């Protein structure tokens, strides 16, 4: 896998392909 | 953290992957 | 505002933009 | 849970701000 | 809810995502 | 180009990306 | 509509364009 | 107009809402 | 059709929306 | 990671998280 | 195809490499 | 090439069509 320069909603939708059925937690500073 | 290093630098999948329940 | 089908990477991207800066989980187990 | 509440059935934004921290 | 820094399509997802049934116009300046 | 299934957020995704600075309705309800 | 001709039917990014202003 | 505010500043869902038909 | 100016993923939307069922090559630069 | 259904624009945006500057193909007729 | 492999049925991010250049 | 021309410039649906298989 490549990395990954990731902003705003776009780091969700990876989030989401990378945890799939296990889900996972956005948490952004402040 | 993660939601700011992948956007200001870069991150891998397998950074990302610490982030599922 | 409204109630929709909103599922899978469309349903996290929702969660963002109601969440944003507190950030969400996605736990689709429970 | 979430998928049950908003996928499956459907949800208000209001419902899915419950799975904001 | 937050608020948003929405840009380029991110705008119209969440004029979907908002608007719902209800549908939305995207007028953009000039 | 094509013609496909174009829907939700999808289909005003494709709205944007046609009609750009035109803009453009999306009216579900018709 | 839009979803008629599109979602349910299928439509071309020309006829996408019928919903322009 | 709220296309150009939600991108140069922010904006609410409360001012998108105005959007909708 | 309007100019577009897609970045990242969005680009990638675009190249899907208009090849559909033909599909596409993505080729970044390096 | 994970097994998902990955399809449509969803497919390619996997594609282009998974490969990124290598670029990739979509090609749905084989 | 990647289309029966990955959104018929079900595919990892290592098999979505497969359509790396 | 294309991925770069259309996010520093612009580029047009017929341009990116030609990327189609
Ligand atoms: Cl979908
Ligand atoms: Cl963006
Ligand atoms: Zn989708
Ligand atoms: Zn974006």
């Amino acid at each position: 896998f490549v990395n990954q320069h990731l902003c705003g909603s776009h780091l969700v939708e990876a989030l989401y392909l990378v945890c799939g059925e296990r889900g996972f937690f956005y948490t952004p500073k402040t | 953290g993660i939601v700011e290093q992948c956007c200001t630098s870069i991150c891998s999948l397998y950074q990302l992957e610490n982030y599922c329940n």
